């Protein structure tokens, strides 16, 4: 009926506390936040 | 996997059985189906019962006799102009109008649309003889 | 920039349609069903001499069923027709 | 899709001039022959309900092959074979029937009798015809019934800016 | 397109018939179902 709510952290987890990491995924555009809104999305699903 | 899910479907509710769902199996009242093997996929020769030649008749809700209003326990009350009959709704076939194919329910002054016409009684002619 | 491409037939075929315009094909004001789709209701066809034609494509045959609060309509023959039906 | 759910009538049925279906009112439903575009109240509001434009990168919407009005076309040939037919439209020729008939054919569908119609005749009709007002008043007043269509719009009008939106960065 | 089937499926089994199916149409014993165009969609009137 429904499956494991994980979700994920992608600059956490493309750069951990690095902020140089941070700023070259920052130039890479908004792939990061395209992901997240994935991942809940999934979630709401999963409840609903 | 969604197409070879309705096609598990549709075998197992035309094939395994007759399937009441309208438009699932072939178009019209579904009879029967048959599968036939085809290369990454599945054929069903849907067997269905399609009414071919239609007739207008004048038709009424109920039929008031003996100050009783009586409905027809299956079918339809049809008229071809003189006289009423009963019929099955998805083949022509008028019936007498007796008490065996109607049940009474109640008087006449409120079904809208009731006509006069007698229902023959199948035991009278037996009372008298 | 060559003629070869670009062909008018006097202005005629030119035809201005939601999804763009139409180029080389022929307006028609009758309609039949779609043969290929161009985009909002407009349909081309190869149709008799014979060029290619675009209608707006017919949805079906009107029909008014003759509704009565008094009469029915009541089949006395039937047809039993087999369906094909195929799956992936 | 669009083809599949709308056409699975297949002549076009045309609703009978006088609507003289034994109390039940399908005004709501039917088309309004008064505006433009036939279509019906209930229709006026559900179109009403749903809500950069000039996208020059590369992008751009195809109309569907199907219009607007040919869709309430569609809609209003189903709502004819049903209130003029029945069920026995999609099932072949369409057989005509009185309306309260039909509906006493679906009340012995439900395992009630025609017994229980043919006296609650006007009491069932009116109930329709209020069920039929509140929904019109619910369609207009309640902002978010159209909760799935406005979702789906607003998920492809968001792809579609983080797209346009995506030329911005420099990788 | 799964909702598409399942509007194709539910104008077929309640527009032009009676479906016995519990909940398919409707919240109760279902009796009929109108279509109504809508902007990317469709919307049942479901009697019951
Ligand atoms: C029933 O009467 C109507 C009246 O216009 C007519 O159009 C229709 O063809 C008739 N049906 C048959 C089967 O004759
Ligand atoms: C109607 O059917 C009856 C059968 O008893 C027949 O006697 C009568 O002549 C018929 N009338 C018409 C108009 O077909
Ligand atoms: C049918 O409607 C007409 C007027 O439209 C009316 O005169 C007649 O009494 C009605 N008959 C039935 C059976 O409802
Ligand atoms: C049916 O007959 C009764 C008396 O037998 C009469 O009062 C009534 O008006 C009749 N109905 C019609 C429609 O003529
Ligand atoms: C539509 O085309 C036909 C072609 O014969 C022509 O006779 C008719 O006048 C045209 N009508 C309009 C409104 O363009
Ligand atoms: C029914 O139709 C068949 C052909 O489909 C024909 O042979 C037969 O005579 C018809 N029967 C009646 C009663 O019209
Ligand atoms: C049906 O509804 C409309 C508006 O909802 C109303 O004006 C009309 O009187 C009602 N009855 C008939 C028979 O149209």
């Amino acid at each position: 009926v429904s499956m494991t709510k994980t979700s994920v952290d992608c600059t956490m987890y493309i750069c951990g506390d690095s902020t140089e990491c941070s700023n070259l995924l920052l130039q890479y555009g908004s792939f990061c936040t395209q992901l997240n809104r994935a991942l809940t999305g999934i979630a709401v699903e999963q409840d609903k | 996997r969604a197409s070879a899910n309705l096609a598990a479907t549709k075998m197992s509710e035309c094939v395994l059985g007759q399937s009441k769902r309208v438009d699932f199996c072939g178009k019209g009242y579904h009879l029967m189906s048959f599968p036939q093997s085809a290369p990454h996929g599945v054929v069903f020769l849907h067997v269905t019962y399609v009414p071919a030649q239609e007739k207008n008749f004048t038709t009424a809700p109920a039929i008031c006799h003996d100050g009783k209003a009586h409905f027809p326990r299956e079918g339809v009350f049809v008229s071809n102009g003189t006289h009423w009959f009963v019929t099955q709704r998805n083949f022509y076939e008028p019936q007498i109008i007796t008490t065996d194919n109607t049940f009474v329910s109640g008087n006449c002054d409120v079904v809208i649309g009731i006509v006069n016409n007698t229902v023959y009684d199948p035991l009278q002619p037996e009372l008298d003889s | 920039l060559t003629p070869t491409w670009r062909v008018y037939s006097t202005g005629s075929n030119v035809f201005q349609t939601r999804a763009g315009c139409l180029i080389g094909a022929e307006h028609v004001n009758n309609s039949y069903e779609c043969d290929i789709p161009i985009g909002a209701g407009i349909c081309a066809s190869y149709q008799t001499s014979q060029s290619i034609i675009a209608y707006t494509m017919s949805l079906g045959a009107e029909n008014s069923v003759a509704y009565s609060n008094n009469s029915i309509a009541i089949p006395t023959n039937f047809t039993i027709s087999v369906t094909t039906e195929i799956l992936p | 899709n669009t083809q599949e759910v709308f056409a699975q009538v297949k002549q076009i049925y045309k609703t009978p001039p006088i609507k003289d279906f034994g109390g039940f009112n399908f005004s709501q439903i039917l088309p309004d022959p008064s505006k433009p575009s036939k279509r019906s109240p209930i229709e006026d509001l559900l179109f009403n309900k749903v809500t950069c434009a000039q996208k020059f990168n590369g992008l751009t919407v195809l109309p569907p092959l199907l219009t607007d009005e040919m869709i309430a076309q569609y809609t209003s040939a189903l709502l004819a074979g049903t209130i003029t037919s029945g069920w026995t439209f999609g099932a072949g020729p369409a057989l005509q029937i009185p309306f309260p008939m039909q509906m006493a054919y679906r009340f012995n569908g439900i395992g009630v009798t025609q017994n229980v119609l043919y006296e609650n005749q006007k009491l069932i009709a009116n109930q329709f015809n209020s069920a039929i007002g509140k929904i019109q008043d619910s369609l207009s007043s309640t902002p978010s019934a159209l909760g799935k269509l406005q979702d789906v719009v607003n998920q492809n009008a968001q792809a579609l800016n983080t797209l346009v939106k995506q030329l911005s960065s420099n990788f």
